[PDB]
């Protein structure tokens, strides 16, 4: 057999589902300063309690 | 000096004690009570003084 015909190939674009992603929590910024200023309010407010 | 002052009062999470605006931890939940079962709430207080 021989063919008259053009071939043509088209698939279709495969589906892709995009995960979150961070480079920073924001836990990670709020632990970025050396002194937390209400935890350590936290902690000497305790003083006579304890 | 007498002083009588209004403030902001601010609570994170669970909420058994809470800051004020001039920066003061008060030791007690702001739910605890004496009303449907707010004796469940937390006070390191001694129960006389609230
Ligand atoms: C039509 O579709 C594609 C080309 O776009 C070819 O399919 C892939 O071919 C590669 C090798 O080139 C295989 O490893 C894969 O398994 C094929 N499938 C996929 C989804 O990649 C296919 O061969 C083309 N048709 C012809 C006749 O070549």
């Amino acid at each position: 057999t021989v063919s008259t015909f053009i071939d043509l190939n088209i698939t279709m674009l495969e589906d892709h589902e995009f995960v979150p992603l961070e480079v920073y929590t924001r836990h990670e910024i709020k632990d970025s300063g050396l002194l937390d200023y209400t935890e350590v309010q936290r902690r000497n407010q305790l003083h006579d309690l304890r | 000096n007498c002083i009588v002052e209004e403030v902001d009062a601010r609570s994170v999470y669970p909420y058994d004690e809470f800051v004020l605006a001039t920066g003061d931890f008060v030791y007690m939940s702001p739910f605890y009570g004496y009303r449907e079962g707010s004796h469940t709430e937390h006070t390191s207080y001694a129960a006389d003084r609230f």
